[PDB]
RNA sequence: ACGGAAACCUUGAUUCUAACGCUACUUCUAAAUAAGCGUUA
C-alpha cells in the first residue's frame, strides 16, 4: 500500500497545502525560502534519476531525507506571541517522510519529485510567498 | 588546397559562469535567474552564439581601424573570418563556432558537489536608505570544464591570409581570457582560461606545427 | 454537465478573453511569455496523444494540471501600486482547472488543447502583447 | 438577413480588396505568405464539405475561425515608423468574422469559400505580392 | 425482304532533370546578503 500513485499525488497535494496553518489575516505562515533548499535537492534528484541507476541514488535520497527533518525542526515563525512551525506542517500534513520512505527504484522517487512539484505548484498558486 | 583545421580546447571556469536563458528548464519553485542548458541532460552549457558574439565584440576593438555601428560595418579581416549578411565576398565566414558542453562532470562529483549550478546571493543596498533588496543568480560551477571546437576552412580564397587568421583567432581567444564570457562578469562572473589548445588538421592537407607551437607556448 | 464542448469552446474563448483585467491605459496586463511553457506543453499534449492512447497520457495531464497552477501563482505584475495575477485571472475565468478536471479520454483532451488555442488566439486578436 | 449570397459576395470581395490599405509606395502590405495557412485550410474545408455532412464539419469551421482570429491578430508589419496589422485590416474590410458565424451548412460553407476565392483572385488582380 | 451487314479512334509515352529556407546578431545592462540595539536592570 502506497500513499502516493500516479492518479492521486496532485489532489493530494491540493488537500495537504489547503490545510496548512494560516495567520489570522488569512496568510500562509510558509514561505518559498523555507523551503528553497529542499527544493533544490528534489530537482537535483529527479534530473539525476533519468541518467544513472537508482542503486547509484542511494546517499541522494538519504541526504534529501535529513535535509527535510532539519528543515521541518530548524524553521520557525513567531507572530503574535505564536511559535509555529510551517515547514514541519507541511512535512507532516504531506507525509513527506512517509512518502520518501516508500522510494525504492526510479518511479517511486520520479513520483516522489513530481508530487514536491505538486505542492509548491499549488502553495504558490493560494497566496504562498517567496 | 581544401582543408580543415579543428582548433580544440578547454574552456575551464575561473569563476561561475551566467551565461543566462529561459525558463524552459527552471525549477518549479525557484526564484532565480536560470543559465541555458541541454534540455535533455538539464546541465549548463556554453552556446556558440555567446562565444561568437563575445570573441567578435572584443575583435572589433582591436582589428577595424573604423568604429562600425553595426557588425555589418566591420573590417574585412573580420568579415572573412565571421560573416558579413551585406557582403557577397563574405557571406559565409571560414569559422564555425560549436556549443560546448560539461565535459567534467565525474572529476566534479570526485570533489564533492551535488549539483553542477549554483545559487548564489546578492542584494543591492540602497545609499540613502541602508535598506537592501536581494536578488538569486545561479551559476555554473568554479571549476567546470566544457569541450571547446572552432573549425577553421581553408580555401584558394585563404591563399596567403591562413598565416593572419590563425593569429586573429589566438587574438580573439586571449581576449575573451582578458575579458568575461556571457553574463554580470562586472561583478566578477564569467572569467574563464583555455587549455590544451593545440589545431589539428581534420581534412585535407596542412601543416599546423607553427600555429601548434604559438598556440602552446604563447596561448 | 460539461464545460467545454465543440460548439461553445471558441466562443468561450471569445466570452474569456474579453474580462481580462486591464490597466488604466486599456492594453492587457497577460503576455504571451507568461503562458509560453503552459501553450508549450498543451501543444507537446496535443501532438502526442494523436498517435498514443490516453491511457499512459495520465502523467502528461497531470503535470499539466500542476504547471498550470504554478504558473497561475508565480506570474504576478505590479502596477500602480497594486498586485496582480494574470495568469491566475486568465485560468479562472477560462475555467482552465474545471475543463482540465473534465478530461478523461482522447477526444476531451484534444477539445481542452483546441480551446487552449482559441484562448490564445483570441488573445492576440484583441491586442495582446509578446 | 445575409451578408454573403450567390448574387454580391464577388462585388464584396472586389470592394474589400480595393479598400484595403496600401504603403507610401502604393505596395499592398498584405502579402499571400501571411494568408497562406489560411487559404489552405479554405480549400480544405471546401473540399471536404462536397462528400462529408456539415456535422463533422463544425470542428474544421471553427479551427478556421480560431486561424482567421490568430493572424489577424499576429501578422504586424513596422514601416514608416507605423505599425499595421493587414490580415486584421483584411478580415475587418472584407467583413469575414461575422461571414464565419452564419456558416450553417454546405451552402454557406461552399459560399465562404468561394468568397474567400474571389478575395483572393482580385487580391492578386490588385498587385498583391506572394 | 431497313444504302443495308461486319469494324474499339486503338497501340507505345514517368509532368521528369538541377536547386542547403540560407547569410549577420553576446539573454545583455547597474546592484556588498545587508541595516536598526531602544528602554529597564
Amino acid at each position: 500500500m502506497a500513499i502516493l500513485t500516479d492518479e492521486n499525488y496532485v489532489d493530494k497535494a491540493e488537500r495537504a497545502i489547503s490545510l496548512l496553518e494560516k495567520d489570522n489575516k488569512g496568510n500562509y505562515l510558509l514561505t518559498t525560502s523555507q523551503i528553497r533548499k529542499l527544493l533544490s535537492l528534489c530537482s537535483s534528484l529527479y534530473d539525476r534519476s533519468k541518467e544513472r541507476k537508482f542503486d547509484e541514488l542511494i546517499n541522494d535520497v538519504s541526504y534529501l531525507r535529513v535535509q527535510f527533518v532539519y528543515q521541518s525542526g530548524r524553521n520557525s515563525v513567531r507572530v503574535n506571541r505564536q511559535t509555529f512551525f510551517p515547514v514541519k506542517d507541511l512535512v507532516e500534513k504531506g507525509q513527506i517522510l512517509e512518502a520518501l520512505k516508500e522510494i525504492k527504484d526510479r518511479e517511486t522517487l520520479q513520483r516522489f519529485c513530481r508530487y514536491m512539484e505538486a505542492l509548491v505548484a499549488y502553495f504558490k498558486f493560494y497566496g504562498g510567498k517567496d | 588546397t581544401f582543408a580543415k583545421i579543428k582548433f580544440s580546447a578547454q574552456i575551464r571556469l575561473e569563476t561561475g559562469l551566467h551565461i543566462g536563458g529561459s525558463d524552459a528548464f527552471a525549477a518549479i519553485g525557484a526564484i532565480d535567474s536560470p543559465v541555458i542548458k541541454d534540455p535533455i541532460t538539464n546541465l549548463p552549457i556554453i552556446p556558440g552564439s555567446s562565444l561568437k558574439g563575445k570573441m567578435r565584440t572584443l575583435l572589433a576593438k582591436v582589428y577595424n581601424e573604423k568604429v562600425a555601428e553595426k557588425p555589418s560595418d566591420d573590417s574585412d579581416i573580420l568579415s572573412r573570418l565571421f560573416g558579413n549578411s551585406k557582403d557577397k565576398r563574405f557571406k559565409m565566414g571560414r569559422l564555425i563556432f560549436r556549443d560546448a558542453f560539461l565535459s567534467n562532470a565525474d572529476e566534479l562529483d570526485s570533489l564533492g558537489v551535488r549539483s553542477y549550478t549554483e545559487v548564489k546571493f546578492e542584494n543591492t543596498i540602497d545609499r540613502i536608505t541602508a535598506e537592501a533588496n536581494p536578488r538569486q543568480i545561479e551559476r555554473a560551477i568554479r571549476n567546470s570544464t566544457f569541450d571547446f571546437e572552432l573549425i577553421y576552412e581553408i580555401t584558394d580564397e585563404n591563399e596567403n591570409q591562413v598565416e593572419e587568421d590563425f593569429k586573429v583567432i589566438r587574438d580573439g581567444l586571449k581576449l575573451l581570457e582578458l575579458d568575461y564570457l556571457g553574463g554580470s562578469g562586472s561583478r566578477g562572473y564569467g572569467k574563464v582560461a583555455f587549455e590544451n589548445l593545440k589545431a589539428t588538421t581534420v581534412f585535407g592537407n596542412y601543416d599546423v606545427k607553427t600555429l601548434n607551437e604559438l598556440l602552446t607556448a604563447e596561448v
